[PDB]
C-alpha cells in the first residue's frame, strides 16, 4: 500500500487505512521539513505507531544524510515489546516491498532486571539486586580476578561479549527483548551491553522515558553522535512529572540510619584497607587531585578537582559532618518549611560546609566506593542516594526546594520525620534533549490543550494540531452525567464530595451501569479515603450487596502484588461468565500502569474530577513556582492537571484494535464551558449537549443504546 | 444415601401404573427383574460452601442444642 | 474498616477459585431427485388437436340442455349415505386400564428387548445382552398368554390381537436373527 | 453419513368400524381407529414423522423428505430491471 504523503510516497502494510492517518503523518512531515520539535495528539496507539514508523522510515529512506537514527520512547517496557514487534512487521513488509534486505537495525532498550541471562542473577528479581550484582559480576576487580584464571563466579556472557561479541557488530534486523535476550543466550554474551553496543551501529533504539530523562542512562544513549537525530515521545502526556519526579528526591529517618550503618560499613572497608594497603587505592588521589552516576546533567555536571575532600577520611569526615547536620535539620521539630537557598547556607553556617567540595560528593563517592572494591551498592544505595543529594543541592537549586516534613507521607502523622529536595520544572532539566536533537516530538494521547507545554516545557513548536478518529461508526461514546436521578448536582465539591447523596447517586449509578455493561467494567476514584469511605457507605446499604450480586466486584490497593493479584482475578473473572467490577485511585499506580481492552474495562467510570489534596505542601511549591516563574494560575494548572489526569485513566479504553468502549463521567463539572475546552478534542468533539448533562438514569439508557449499536458489525 | 432403594419410594408417587408394573412384573414373574435398575437454609449453605472458614468451622462446630440462626450471629456479629 | 474491602474481595476471590475446578454444493445425478418415489399413436395427437378445435364450435349452451334432473338426482344418490359414493369402540372398559396396564408393560420390555436387537455386535458383552434379550422374550412370553387368557375368556368378543402381534413378530425377528447368526457364524 | 429411515403407510379400519383392529395410540391415550405403524414396533402411531419408541429409527412420510428439497435447489436469483426498459408487457406475469 503505497501511500500519497506530502513529501514522498510511503510504503504501507495494510491495503485499508483511515484518513486521519494520512493527516497525522502529513502533519507530523512538518517537523521534519522545518528541521523543528513540535507536539500533537492522536488517540489510537497502533495507528499513529505504524503511521510514525513509516512516514520516519520513509524520511530516514529518502534522507538518511540528514536524520541518522530515530529515538522512541514510550510509557512502559510492555508496550516497547508491542512496538518493537510492529516495526519488525513493518520490516518485515519493506523487506516484502523491497524484495531484499536493506542495512537497517532496530531494537529495544531496558535495564539488567529484564534484560540479563546470567544463572546468579537470574534468581533474583528486584531490579537494585541484579543492577548491584550485574555490576559486581562486571566490576574491574571481577574482571581482573577473572583475568588471573582463579575459581570466581563470573559472568562469562561479558567476557566472551567483551572478547567477541565486542569485535563483531550485530548487521542488521529486528531484536525484541525476547529475542535479544535469546540471541545473547545463543550468542553467549551480555543482552544489556550487547544492546547497549548495538546502540554504536543502530538505526532505531527504543527506551522508556526515564532511560532519556535521568541523566546517567540518558547521556550514555544520548550521545554527541545524535546530534542529527530525531527524538519522539509517544505517550509522554506527564513528561513533566516524569521529569521533576526524576530530578525529585526523597530523604528519610530511617534513609539516615541506614546511611549511618553504611558508613559504619564504609569505616570498617576503610579500617580493612589501611590495614592491608592503601597507597596502592591512592593511584586515584593522583587523577582526583589532577582533575551508578550522578544524575546532573551534561552541562551541569564538570571534571573538576574536588577540593578539600582529597582523602578518604576527609571525605568520610565531610559525609559526617554533612550526615549529622541533615539528620539534625530533618529531626527539627517544626512546621513544614521550604529552604531552597537557607538549606545551603544553613549548612555553611551551621556545620561549614562549603558548595564547592560539596559538589563532588558524589563524583568523590563513586571514585572512593570503586576504589574500596565495596561488593555490591544495593546496600551502600542510601549513601549514595544522599551524596547524589548533597551535590545536586549544592550545585544548582534554582529549579527546586528543600522541604522538611516532621513525619512520612501518606500518613497525618509519624515520628520518622522526611526531607523533599522537590523539582518544580521540566524545562530545564529535559532542555539538554531540544538543545541537541534536531527535532523533538512530543505524541500522546488524553493530552489536555497543546499551549499549556511550551510554557511548562521550553519549546517552540512547529506543529499544534489535534486529531480524531475517523471510523464508519462511533467506536467511542463519551459521555457525562451531571445530575442525580435524586434531582440532585451531582458535582464532586470538596464540600460535596461527603453528601451521602452523591455517594448514593454513584452508588446507584455504578450499581445500573455494572448491570447494563457486558464484561469488565472500571470505575475511578479520587482517593483511598473517599473511595473506602464511599465503599463502607455501600456496605452500610445495599448498594454494595445489590453491586456484587449482580457483578463480582474488585478495589486496587497501594500493594503491587494484591493489585495484580486481584487484576488478574478481575480479566478472569471477565473470561468466564461471572465478570468483574474493578474499582481503583485514579492517581494509583494500576491507573498508569493498566491499559484497557474490549470486554477488559469496556466502560470506564470517573468519579468526580480527580483533584489532589491542596494543601499538601509539594501542590503547594509546583503550583507557586509556575504561577511565580512561568506565569500560570493556580486553578488553572491545577484543573489542567486535573483535566489531563482525568482523561488519561478514562481514555485508556480506547488503545486499538478498533473495539468500542464507554466513558462515562459523573461530574456537571467536567461540562462546563472551561473544563470542557480542556478536554482534549477527540472527546470534545465526540461530546455533545445529548450526553453532556445526563441523569443518571439518561447515563444508563444511552450506554444500552449504545452497546446495541455497538455490537454488530461495521 | 440409599438412593437405590429411595429411587422406588420416589417412583411410587410420580407414577402409579410404572410402579405397579414394577410390582407385577415380579408379582406374577413375568421377567427377572433386578436388571431393571442397571438400565435405569440458604443462607448457611451459601456461605459454607462458598468460604473456607465457614466450611471448617460449621464441620468442627455444627449446630448442637442450638439454633442455626444463632450461627449466622455468630459469623455476621 | 479495610477488612470490608479485603472481604469483600476475598470473597470475590474465593467465588472464582471455587468457579476453577482443580464445503460447496456438489451433484451428480440431480434428475432423480425431480421424481422423487413416482414411478413410470402420433397421429393421435394431431386427430385430437383437429378434433377438439372442431368441438370448439360450439359455446355457451342452454343450462338445460347441459344438465338434467336424472342426471343431478343420480348424483345426490349416488353420494347420498346409501349411495355408491358416500363411505360414510371401548365397549369394554375394565379391560381399557388392563390395555394400558399390558401397553406400558410391553413397551417397558420391548425398548430393553429391542435396545441393541438390530446392531450386529458381534461381542461378547453386546451379544450376551441378545441372548440376555432373548431370555427375557421366553420370560415375557410365557406371562403374556396368561393375560391373553384373560382377555378372551372375559371378552370372548371384540378380540385384541395387537399387543400379541409385538410379541410375535419379536418372535419372527428373533428366530430369523438368531438363524442368521448361526448362518454368518 | 447415512441413515436408516423407516417410511410406513397409514392404515385404517375397513368401514365404519369394521374389520378393524382396536388399539391405543403410543403417543391417557385414546383408540386408535386408524394410524401408521412400523415393520418392527408393530405399534401403531397417529402423529408423523416420529422417532420409533422401541427399535429408534425414524418413520417419516415421503413427501416430508421434499419439504426440504428447496435447500438442495436453491432458486437462482432473478435479474433485477426496476426501469420500464420498454418491457411490453404491462401485466406481470
Ligand atoms: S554481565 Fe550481562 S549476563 Fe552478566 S549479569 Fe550483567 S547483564 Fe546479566
Ligand atoms: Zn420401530
Amino acid at each position: 500500500m503505497k501511500l500519497n504523503v506530502d513529501g514522498l510516497l510511503v510504503y504501507f502494510p495494510y491495503d485499508y487505512i483511515y484518513p486521519e492517518q494520512f493527516s497525522y503523518m502529513r502533519e507530523l512531515k512538518r517537523t521534519l521539513d522545518a528541521k523543528g520539535h513540535g507536539v500533537l495528539e492522536m488517540p489510537s496507539g497502533t495507528g499513529k505507531t505504524v503511521s510514525l514508523l513509516a512516514l520516519i522510515m520513509a524520511y530516514q529512506r529518502a534522507y538518511p544524510l540528514e536524520v541518522t537514527k530515530l529515538i522512541y520512547c514510550s510509557r512502559t517496557v510492555p508496550e516497547i515489546e508491542k512496538v518493537i514487534e510492529e516495526l519488525r512487521k513493518l520490516l518485515n513488509f519493506y523487506e516484502k516491498q523491497e524484495g531484499e534486505k536493506l542495512p537497517f537495525l532496530g531494537l529495544a532498550l531496558s535495564s539488567r532486571k529484564n534484560l540479563c541471562i546470567h544463572p546468579e542473577v537470574t534468581p533474583l528479581r528486584f531490579g537494585k539486586d541484579v543492577d548491584g550484582k550485574c555490576h559486581s559480576l562486571t566490576a574491574s576487580y571481577v574482571r581482573a580476578q577473572y583475568q588471573h584464571d582463579t575459581s570466581l563466579p563470573h559472568c562469562r556472557f561479558y567476557e566472551e561479549f567483551d572478547a567477541h561479541g565486542r569485535e563483531v557488530p550485530l548487521p542488521a534486523g529486528i531484536y525484541n527483548l525476547d529475542d535479544l535476550k535469546a540471541l545473547g543466550r545463543r550468542q553467549g554474551w551480555c543482552p544489556y551491553f550487547l544492546a547497549r553496543y548495538s546502540i554504536l551501529h543502530a538505526n532505531v533504539v527504543v527506551y522508556s522515558y526515564h532511560y532519556l530523562l535521568d541523566p546517567k542512562i540518558a547521556d550514555l544513549v544520548s550521545k554527541e553522535l545524535a546530534r542529527k537525530a530525531v527524538v519522539v515521545f509517544d505517550e509522554a502526556h506527564n513528561i513533566d512529572n516524569v521529569c521533576i519526579d526524576s530530578m525529585s528526591v526523597n530523604l528519610t529517618r530511617r534513609t539516615l540510619d541506614r546511611c549511618q550503618g553504611n558508613l559504619e560499613t564504609l569505616q570498617k572497608t576503610v579500617l580493612r584497607i589501611k590495614e592491608t594497603d592503601e597507597q596502592r587505592l591512592r593511584d586515584e588521589y593522583r587523577r582526583l587531585v589532577e582533575g551508578a552516576n550522578p544524575v546532573l546533567p551534561d552541562e551541569v555536571l564538570q571534571e573538576a578537582v574536588p577540593g578539600s575532600i582529597r582523602t578518604a577520611e576527609h571525605f568520610l569526615g565531610f559525609l559526617r559532618r554533612l550526615l549529622e547536620y541533615v539528620k539534625w535539620r530533618l529531626r527539627v521539630q517544626h512546621v513544614v518549611q521550604e529552604s531552597p537557598p537557607a538549606f545551603l547556607s544553613g549548612l555553611a553556617q551551621r556545620v561549614c560546609i562549603q558548595r564547592k567540595p560539596l559538589r563532588f560528593c558524589a563524583e568523590r563517592l563513586r571514585s572512593l566506593l570503586h576504589t574500596l572494591e565495596i561488593t555490591d551498592l544495593a546496600d551502600f544505595s542510601p549513601l549514595t542516594l544522599l551524596a547524589n543529594f548533597a551535590t545536586l543541592v549544592s550545585t544548582y537549586a534554582k529549579g527546586f526546594t528543600i522541604i522538611i516534613e516532621p513525619f512520612d507521607d501518606r500518613t497525618p502523622t509519624i515520628a520518622n520525620p522526611i526531607l523533599h529536595f522537590s523539582c518544580m520544572d521540566a524545562s530545564l532539566a529535559i532542555k539538554p534533549v531540544f538543545e541537541r536533537f534536531q527535532s523533538v516530538i512530543i505524541t500522546s494521547g488524553t493530552l489536555s490543550p497543546l499551549d499549556i507545554y511550551p510554557k511548562i516545557l521550553d519549546f517552540h513548536p512547529v506543529t499544534m494540531a489535534t486529531f480524531t478518529m475517523t471510523l464508519a461508526r462511533v467506536c467511542l461514546c463519551p459521555m457525562i452525567i451531571g445530575r442525580g436521578n435524586d434531582q440532585v448536582a451531582i458535582s464532586s465539591k470538596f464540600e460535596t464530595r461527603e453528601d451521602i447523596a452523591v455517594i448514593r447517586n454513584y452508588g446507584n449509578l455504578l450499581l445500573e451501569m455494572s448491570a447494563v455493561v457486558p464484561d469488565g467494567i472500571v470505575a475511578f476514584f479520587t482517593s483511598y479515603q473517599y473511595m473506602e469511605s464511599t465503599v463502607a457507605s455501600w456496605y452500610e446499604q445495599g448498594i454494595l450487596e445489590n453491586i456484587q450480586r449482580n457483578k463480582l466486584l474488585f478495589i486496587e490497593t497501594q500493594d503491587g502484588a494484591e493489585t495484580s493479584v486481584a487484576l488478574e482475578k478481575y480479566q478472569e473473572a471477565c473470561e468466564n461468565g461471572r465478570g468483574a467490577i474493578l474499582l481503583s485511585v485514579a492517581r494509583g499506580k494500576v491507573s498508569e500502569g493498566i491499559d484497557f481492552v474490549h470486554h477488559y474495562g469496556r466502560a470506564v467510570i470517573m468519579f468526580g474530577v480527580p483533584y489532589v489534596y491542596t494543601q499538601s505542601r509539594i501542590l503547594k511549591a509546583r503550583l507557586e513556582y509556575l504561577r511565580d516563574q512561568f506565569q500560570i494560575r493556580e486553578n488553572d494548572f491545577l484543573t489542567f492537571d486535573a483535566m489531563r489526569h482525568a482523561a488519561q485513566c478514562v481514555g485508556r479504553a480506547i488503545r486499538g484494535k478498533t473495539d468500542y468502549g464507554l466513558m462515562v463521567f459523573a461530574d456537571k463539572r467536567f461540562a462546563r464551558g472551561d473544563k470542557r475546552g480542556k478536554l482534549p478534542r477527540w472527546i470534545q468533539e465526540h461530546l455533545t449537549d445529548a450526553n453532556l448533562n445526563l441523569t443518571v438514569d439518561e447515563g444508563v439508557q444511552v450506554a444500552k443504546y449504545f452497546l446495541r449499536q455497538m455490537a454488530q458489525p461495521f | 444415601a440409599n438412593k437405590e432403594l429411595e429411587e422406588k419410594n420416589r417412583m411410587l408417587q410420580e407414577d402409579p401404573v410404572l410402579f405397579q408394573l414394577y410390582k407385577d412384573l415380579v408379582v406374577s414373574q413375568v421377567i427377572s427383574a433386578e436388571e431393571f435398575w442397571a438400565n435405569r437454609s440458604d443462607i448457611i449453605e451459601s456461605i459454607f460452601r462458598t468460604y473456607p472458614a465457614v466450611k471448617m468451622k460449621y464441620a468442627e462446630n455444627v449446630p448442637h442444642n442450638m439454633t442455626e440462626k444463632e450461627f449466622w450471629t455468630r459469623f455476621f456479629q | 474498616n479495610a477488612a470490608i474491602i479485603k472481604r469483600f474481595n476475598h470473597h470475590s476471590a474465593m467465588v472464582l477459585a471455587a468457579g476453577l475446578r482443580k464445503i460447496a454444493l456438489n451433484l451428480k445425478k440431480s434428475d432423480r431427485y425431480y421424481h422423487g418415489p413416482t414411478p413410470i399413436t402420433s397421429q393421435d395427437i394431431i386427430n385430437s388437436f383437429q378434433s377438439i378445435r372442431q368441438e370448439m364450435e360450439a359455446y355457451t349452451p342452454k343450462l338445460t340442455q347441459v344438465l338434467s334432473s336424472s342426471a343431478a338426482s343420480s348424483t345426490i344418490t349416488a353420494l347420498s349415505p346409501g349411495g355408491a359414493l358416500m363411505q360414510g369402540q371401548m365397549v369394554p372398559n375394565d379391560i381399557q386400564s388392563e390395555l394400558k396396564h399390558l401397553y406400558v408393560a410391553v413397551g417397558e420390555l420391548l425398548r430393553h428387548f429391542w435396545s441393541c436387537f438390530p446392531v450386529n455386535t458381534p461381542f461378547l458383552e453386546e451379544k450376551v445382552v441378545k441372548m440376555k434379550s432373548n431370555l427375557e422374550r421366553f420370560q415375557v412370553t410365557k406371562l403374556c398368554p396368561f393375560q391373553e387368557k384373560i382377555r378372551r375368556q372375559y371378552l370372548s368378543t371384540n378380540l385384541v390381537s395387537h399387543i400379541e402381534e409385538m410379541l410375535q413378530t419379536a418372535y419372527n425377528k428373533l428366530h430369523t436373527w438368531q438363524s442368521r447368526r448361526l448362518m454368518k457364524k | 453419513s447415512l441413515i436408516r429411515m423407516g417410511f410406513p403407510q397409514h392404515t385404517i379400519a375397513s368401514l365404519s368400524d369394521q374389520d378393524a383392529k382396536p388399539s391405543f395410540s403410543m403417543a391417557e391415550p385414546g383408540l386408535t381407529l386408524g394410524g401408521y405403524f412400523c415393520p418392527q414396533c408393530r405399534a401403531k402411531y397417529c402423529e408423523l414423522p416420529v422417532e420409533c419408541k422401541i427399535c429408534g429409527l425414524t418413520l417419516v412420510s415421503a413427501p416430508h423428505l421434499a419439504r426440504s428439497y428447496h435447500h438442495l435447489f436453491p432458486l437462482d436469483a432473478f435479474q433485477e430491471i426496476p426501469l420500464e426498459e420498454y418491457n411490453g408487457e404491462r401485466f406481470c406475469y
